[PDB]
């Protein structure tokens, strides 16, 4: 899956 | 002196089958909570999970159980994820990083824990009172006498 990073 | 506790973290997430209006295809659920019957508000006076940068509001604060977030998204993310001590002293708080992935279309929904073990030196006579409550145990080294001649 895709994430989210900071 | 030395004081032993435990701690769980934890999150649930589920696929959903039409994605919000917002185009989010999960809804997932964090969590911090103590061992079976242990109330760890004895100890813990809030818990802070901070969510990714897109959530509104994303500094979510629990200060009494349930200690938890539940939300929708699209992507996973890295948590960072405070508890806080009914402590006057330091350590104040305790910082993990918690792994909130999301499953993919064909795989069953999430239901991730993990058990956390803290480890206190000395610490306060009222805090160590707290932490006994909710499951820990209290470690003191003593004099040592052989049983045996030599």
């Amino acid at each position: 899956a895709a994430r989210k990073s900071a | 002196c030395t004081v032993q506790v435990r701690l769980e973290l934890g999150h649930r997430a589920q696929l959903r089958k039409k994605p919000t209006t917002e185009g989010f295809t999960h809804d997932w659920m964090v969590f911090v909570r103590g061992p079976e019957q242990c109330d760890i508000q004895h100890f813990v006076e809030k818990v802070v999970f901070w969510l990714h940068d897109s959530f509104p509001k994303p500094r979510r604060v629990c200060k009494e159980p349930p200690y938890k977030v539940e939300e929708s998204g699209y992507a996973g993310f890295i948590m960072p994820i405070e508890v806080h001590f009914k402590n006057k002293e330091e350590p104040r708080k305790v910082c993990f990083t918690y792994d909130l992935f999301l499953n993919l279309e064909g795989n069953p929904p999430v239901n991730h824990l993990r058990c956390e073990k803290l480890t206190f030196n000395n610490p306060t006579t009222e805090f160590r009172y707290k932490l006994l409550r909710a499951g820990g145990v209290m470690v003191m080294p003593e004099g040592a006498h052989h049983h045996h001649h030599h």
